[PDB]
């Protein structure tokens, strides 16, 4: 019967004290937006051999 | 001395093991040891066969 | 059981080759020619229709062989021209069924060098056709045009 | 001898940075999850060259933490050479529950698989929900649109925990989950008998907890 | 075991600082100095320590380094806004050969404000900031807000440094080319960067 007291009444009265755990948050790798692809149309033509 | 007993009074594990008494964790600590050793025997008998 | 086999290899487009078809032999075919002559893009042409996963292709020079480089340009780029490209395989099952596979490859337009693959594969085509005519058009006089 | 990997490096560190699971992992810690038991693969990795990735972090200003309960994780200096941030007060809410829910011997039976409608009960069974509901919404009176959208909040922030590994979702049902013992660093406020002001205080200090 | 000269080149206390840099994307250019000569002298190792992570070291034909990650990286990935790319095809317009002229290689925050509102097409705009707007002040000071919040983006990049004063005035690097056109035998920048921008 230790817990029971000890975390409740952080939880009923955090908002006396109310603090924030911190953490690692690297940062994101930036990219290029990729635009529409557009390829490359020419109608080629030529003899056949 | 109580800058001792300060320190390690945080690094308790979970409830069962509560006692803010760390001398008194010990024990328990011990008797987890044993507990866990007796169900790597069976475990390892059960791999053999 | 008979084994299958690769009957010919078809270019369309590529650096040097229009419309040329190759066709293979039962056992050996050799490719013979000053340097610079096109050989070694003929072996990368057959390759990309087999493999067409972008991520590995990597043609290196024969010297330099063996070094892991991670080049700023895998090669292949340079080896196609403008416009739409193509390269296929014709193959005898051991069922004596005839199918070709290849892929169809663009060049992207952009400062990168990057390139476009959609592979295909036709099944029960006539014996008659030939790979060269179905993929091109006559247009004028003898001086036919690909299409997409 | 000279071009000798001793010159410049630990053999230990050097093997470890070698191996084919240091990639996933670090990656990931960098990213702020927690590594407990469960994870085998990477738990024991860790365990194995504990003090050459001590070491090697150390450089970054960063130290790489274990916590009593078994549990791994990265606690950035003020001097860090990575970013550090602060989780949300809805985000320690449902933390200290799913914490007291981990502790539950009453629902131990379960096997560890809750539900996000229990964890919800258990919540509103505590708080003061009238009170707790002014987040979600500044006019919120206890209407059914306001309970959904307290609920939704919930269904967010618990899939924000799930990916620093706090809680895993079930193979096939994602309205069922199970806890980890990484929850506890939500009761670091409390876990010593003594003064809150002292704990809040040695904590900030520490580096572990920011106010608001 | 672990080649030689890869445990000498991240055992040099100039890594984790780049590493840091890199993973965020930023470009390194010829301006850093020991930064770039770092690369150049461990780019054979580095190149196979990245692609441990699915990442690409590459080196831009003009000499600035910078990462690019495949589809299945282990790199958190993040992507720019269109209003971004907009900017950055604007900056490799001002690389241009009066501007040595125009401005000894400094700008200010006005030269590329008035350039983006002159040269863009009005929807497209309106596309940026919001489709209800309409020809607006307000509209006008937000698009303005955007442009230096998006121009510190870039400045994160590594792609324009600002001068050392609360001032916004900045130069461009060479690594904004990474915006540029396809170049083909004897066309002119000018004009296809244009064309593009159109
Ligand atoms: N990526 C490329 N970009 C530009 N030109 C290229 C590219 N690859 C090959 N070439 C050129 O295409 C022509 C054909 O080269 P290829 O290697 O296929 O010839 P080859 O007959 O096999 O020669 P060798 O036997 O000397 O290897 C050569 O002029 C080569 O310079
Ligand atoms: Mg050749």
């Amino acid at each position: 019967r230790i817990f029971s007291q000890r975390l409740r009444q952080s939880v009923q009265h955090y908002f006396d004290n109310p603090w924030t755990l911190t953490v690692a948050n690297a940062e994101r790798l930036l990219d290029m937006r990729d635009e529409e692809l557009a390829l490359r149309n020419e109608e080629v033509t030529g003899e056949l051999p | 001395f109580i800058a001792v007993y300060q320190h390690l009074r945080e690094r308790i594990r979970q409830d069962i093991i509560r006692t803010d008494d760390p001398v008194d964790a010990i024990e328990q600590m011990e008797i987890e040891l044993a507990r866990l050793t007796e169900e790597l025997t069976a475990r390892e008998q059960k791999l053999a066969i | 059981i008979e084994r299958g086999k690769f009957r010919s290899l078809t270019l369309v487009n590529w650096n040097g080759f229009f419309a040329r078809t190759f066709d293979l032999d039962e056992l050996v075919t050799t490719l013979s020619g000053g340097n610079g002559a096109g050989k070694s893009t003929t072996m990368a042409a057959f390759v990309t229709a087999l493999i067409p996963d972008l991520t590995l292709l990597h043609f290196r020079n024969t010297t330099e062989a063996g070094a892991t480089s991670g080049s700023r340009d895998k090669g292949l780029h340079g080896k196609l021209r403008a416009g739409v490209c193509y390269s296929t395989l014709d193959v005898i099952n051991s069922r004596h069924q005839r199918v070709v596979v290849g892929v169809r490859l663009q060049q992207v337009a952009g400062r990168d060098r990057k390139v476009d693959i959609k592979p295909f594969m036709i099944q029960g085509l006539p014996t008659a056709i030939q790979p060269t005519q179905l993929l091109t058009e006559n247009v004028g006089e003898r001086q036919a045009r690909v299409l997409p | 001898s000279s071009t000798h990997i001793e010159q410049f490096m630990p053999v230990k560190l050097a093997q470890a940075l070698a191996n084919s699971l240091f990639p996933e992992l670090d990656s990931q810690l960098r990213a702020g999850r927690h590594i407990g038991i469960d994870d085998l693969d990477n738990h024991a990795f860790l365990m194995d060259f504990q003090e050459q990735l001590e070491e090697f972090y150390a450089r970054y200003n960063v130290e790489l933490i274990r916590a009593p309960e078994g549990f791994f994780y990265l606690r950035p200096r003020s001097t860090t050479l990575i970013p550090r941030s602060v989780l949300s007060e809805l985000d320690m809410m449902v933390g200290k529950i799913l914490c007291y829910l981990y502790l539950s011997p009453e629902r131990l039976a379960n096997q560890g698989i809750f539900t996000s409608q229990e964890l919800y009960e258990e919540l509103i069974s505590l708080a003061d929900e009238g009170k707790l509901m002014k987040f979600v919404n500044q006019r919120s009176s206890g209407s059914d649109l306001d309970k959904q959208k307290l609920q939704e909040k919930v269904r967010t922030t618990l899939n924000r925990l799930r990916r620093l590994g706090m809680v895993y979702f079930l193979p096939n049902n994602n309205n069922k989950f199970t806890i980890t013992e990484a929850v506890f660093r939500f009761g670091a406020d409390v876990r010593s008998g003594d003064d809150p002001r002292e704990i809040q205080l040695r904590m900030i200090r520490d580096g572990e907890a920011m106010p608001v």
